[PDB]
């Protein structure tokens, strides 16, 4: 009677003891699901962002740099400001990419890479080793060590 | 008296002059909760329409411009203040607000015929933090910590505790912040020492000495500089930049507003870029329109110069903290640890100069922005709240599939005594024989990681592929006896394996 | 003693039963938080890349407003070239900003509100019916509801008279 009411009460204390601990165990697995969770789809947006994004500094720079720098003269001071004004907002667009972890991707003469560079066409070059870029058709990007869109990019040939 | 029966969660309210701040204590360490805009931080602004409004936070900033004589800001310095004071005599001539005298002595605020003592507006704010905690919790929260300076008095803190209860919240306990700041530091399970709090970059600097005998902080020493604080380094670097423009080009931005507003958040953006970058420089395209044409800032920006600049604030935080050393009858020597609280204790400079007047490296392990905020919710759940319970692994186990892919059955980080389970089909039509794998690891491949054990299941009906089921168990029992078994409901034949010591050579092998 | 530390016990049961319970809450409190942290993260998230490049579009429109277009002819053929290309570079970044829910705030004539327009003067303006927006001097921001940047408007003001 007595006696078991001790063990009774024993077993009973450990149990519960034990299902305490177990709902207590499945909140932190629960958080830190929720913590990868929130996590992956912050990545997704920026990334979703990010690569409509590129689209607006590409054109950009390739309008910066339709023009030659021969006519940038101090008689055409609509032409000299509007190139200064232009050049100055993509260093911007370079820096604010740049803080946010979209890196760019510039490879000149450096040696290629099939995860991160795009073989546009290969052609030798003559004083330059094979496999080693020599010219850089368009520049990618690369986000938190990803690369979000390949480099289009030469390959020195065999002659 | 019994045990209180809190059930609810204790947030700890970081109630500052100018910008607020509310967190709490989601798991092992203080989350700092975002408000609606997504800003984490609540400006301490409370202002009333013509006919009745409480617009508080960044919707009352916005719109001071139309509501001049009724936004209330910075109401703390006048907490618990005689209205015949000389602080309140100073402060009522700069405040465009109409500061009036109450019946039992108390400096009020006044709005469109209605009375409001200094306690009610840190109550609406505490209100609105109420509402930004309560957004992210999901249920209310009723028992609150609260943070107040370290020179407040007695009649201050009861008016603080009135301010919280106002705003249907039980004040659990008011703290010091410098207190806080310790207790976010992690100096709270520390023995006997003496400490200095060095608080710069809000809108005032206050240095204050404690010491922490028995486990308990008592304050020793308070000082500062009451007009001086992290608007000033801005406000400077935004003049230098304005004067060089100036000498450079011809044209002044103290007369524009747009220009000066991109100026202003340039600024900020470099300086905030200046304590990790020896160099910087500032581009504002298209900043101002002359009649030669547009004008463009383009300005290179040292360290060096950026110190220059802003040496005499600096400077200005050396008598205080040796006034604060002196009356705390303590020489450099005693001084153990020195904690760092503020936006403007990044730069390196202020570090090397708390380094040499207190002649030890400062502390720099929590975000000093906001440690009275995460002191105060570590203090709130701890003193009232199932929290420590919670206060008291390096690889994972999985099994092996025909495709060859590590399977996780059970997670890494999972108490021992755990049991789950998993059911599996057959590999290929026609199969009997069905081999499970042990292996221990993270990486997604059984054989990339360990290879404990392999037992096989030998006795199946014959069923296309798919259609058979096996369910995979996991007794773990006690604490490191480790059960793999495998059930299926074809024959009643298993098989056992022990895998009950694993991982032995442990070493850089993982790495 | 026997008696009261089974008292003692069966007390602590019961303290224990109760504390299960509000584990069990707690965990069902968390499962239905981490659901609307994940909607929100999914929502939000490109909040300061958003914020970071407000500046670089209110560039590009100056830039586009800045060209006194009167030089953009033939006799200046690659400064038409540079407009163009401007022209198609901020036309392509308001297309990327509209599908991820940016949508710039221009109240011309709408009324004031707090929330999201941040006064800037309050000059009377004759004419205009008080409480509304003079003029917007800069446009400003919000995604999905949340204010970014708000439009730096002028509000009117009440005669004296």
């Amino acid at each position: 009677t007595l006696l078991e009411e001790k063990v009774k009460l024993e077993e009973q204390l450990k149990e519960t003891v034990e299902k305490y601990k177990r709902a207590l165990a499945d909140t932190e697995n629960l958080r830190q699901r929720s913590q990868k969770l929130v996590e992956e789809a912050k990545l997704y947006g920026i990334q979703a962002f990010c690569k409509d994004l590129l689209e607006v500094a590409d054109v950009l720079e390739k309008a910066t740099q339709c023009v030659p720098k021969e006519e940038i003269k101090d008689d055409n001071p609509h032409l000299k400001n509007l190139y200064e004004g232009l050049v100055m907002t993509e260093v911007q667009i370079q820096k604010v990419f740049t803080k946010h972890g979209l890196l760019k991707l510039n490879p000149v003469g450096a040696k290629f890479d099939p995860a991160e560079h795009e073989a546009l066409f290969h052609t030798p070059v003559e004083g330059k080793e094979p496999g080693t870029v020599a010219l850089v058709s368009k520049v990618g990007y690369k986000l938190h060590g990803r690369t979000l869109r390949p480099a289009l990019v030469g390959v020195v040939k065999e002659a | 008296m019994a045990s209180e029966a809190i059930k609810g969660a204790v947030v700890g309210i970081d109630l500052g002059t100018t910008n607020s701040c509310v967190a709490v204590m989601e798991g092992k360490q203080a989350k700092v909760l975002e408000n609606a805009e997504g800003a984490r931080t609540t400006p301490s602004v409370v202002a009333f329409t013509a006919d009745g409004e409480r617009l508080v936070g960044m919707p009352a900033k916005r719109q001071a411009v139309t509501n001049p004589n009724n936004t209330f800001y910075a109401t703390k310095r006048l907490i618990g203040w005689r209205y015949d004071d000389p602080e309140v005599q100073k402060d009522i001539k700069n405040v465009p607000f109409k500061i009036v005298r109450a019946s039992n002595g108390d400096a009020w605020v006044e709005a469109h015929g209605k009375l409001y003592s200094p306690s009610q507006i840190g109550a609406f704010v505490l209100m609105k933090m109420k509402e930004t905690a309560e957004n992210y919790l999901g249920h209310t929260a009723k028992n609150a910590v609260i943070t107040v300076p370290a020179y407040f008095n007695d009649s201050q803190r009861q008016a603080t505790k009135d301010a919280g209860q106002i705003s249907g919240l039980n004040v659990l306990r008011v703290i010091n912040e410098p207190t806080a700041a310790a207790l976010a530091y992690g100096l709270d399970k520390s023995e006997d020492k003496v400490i200095a709090v060095y608080d710069l970059g809000g809108g005032t600097f206050d240095i204050s000495i404690l010491e922490i005998q028995k486990g308990v902080f008592e304050v020793k020493s308070t000082n500062g500089d009451t007009f001086l604080g992290g608007e000033d380094f801005d406000q400077a670097l935004l003049r230098h930049i304005v004067k060089e423009f100036k000498r450079e080009t011809g044209v002044d931005l103290t007369k524009d507003n747009m220009a000066l507003q991109r100026v202003r958040e340039a600024a900020e953006k470099a300086k905030c870029e200046l304590s990790s970058s020896v160099q910087t420089d500032i581009n504002l395209p298209y900043l101002t329109m002359d009649s030669s044409g547009p004008k463009h800032l383009n300005m290179k920006l040292t360290r060096a110069q950026f110190e220059g600049i802003v040496t005499d604030l600096i400077r200005r935080t050396i008598a205080p903290c040796q006034k604060a050393m002196q009356d705390a009858e303590v020489s450099k020597s005693d001084i153990g640890e020195v904690i760092l609280v503020g936006g403007m204790t990044r730069m390196p400079k202020v570090q090397q100069t708390v380094q040499d007047l207190f002649g030890r490296a400062p502390s720099k392990a929590v975000n000093p922005d906001e440690a009275v905020a995460i002191g105060a919710a570590i203090q709130g759940g701890v003193l009232a709240g199932d929290v420590t319970d919670v206060l008291l692994t390096p690889l994972s186990l999985g099994i092996e599939t025909l495709g060859g892919v590590f399977t996780k059955l059970i997670n890494r980080n999972t108490t021992i005594p755990t049991k789950k389970s998993q059911v599996f089909s057959t590999a290929a039509d026609g199969q009997t024989q069905v081999e499970i794998k042990v292996c221990q690891g993270e990486r997604e491949m059984a054989g990339d990681n360990k290879l404990l054990g392999q037992f096989t299941l030998i006795g199946i009906p014959p069923a296309p592929r798919g259609v058979p089921q096996i369910e995979v168990t996991f007794d773990i029992d006690a604490n490191g006896i480790v059960h793999v078994s495998a059930k299926d409901k074809g024959t009643g034949r298993e098989q056992q394996i022990v895998i009950q010591s694993s991982g032995g050579l442990s070493k850089d092998d993982i790495e």
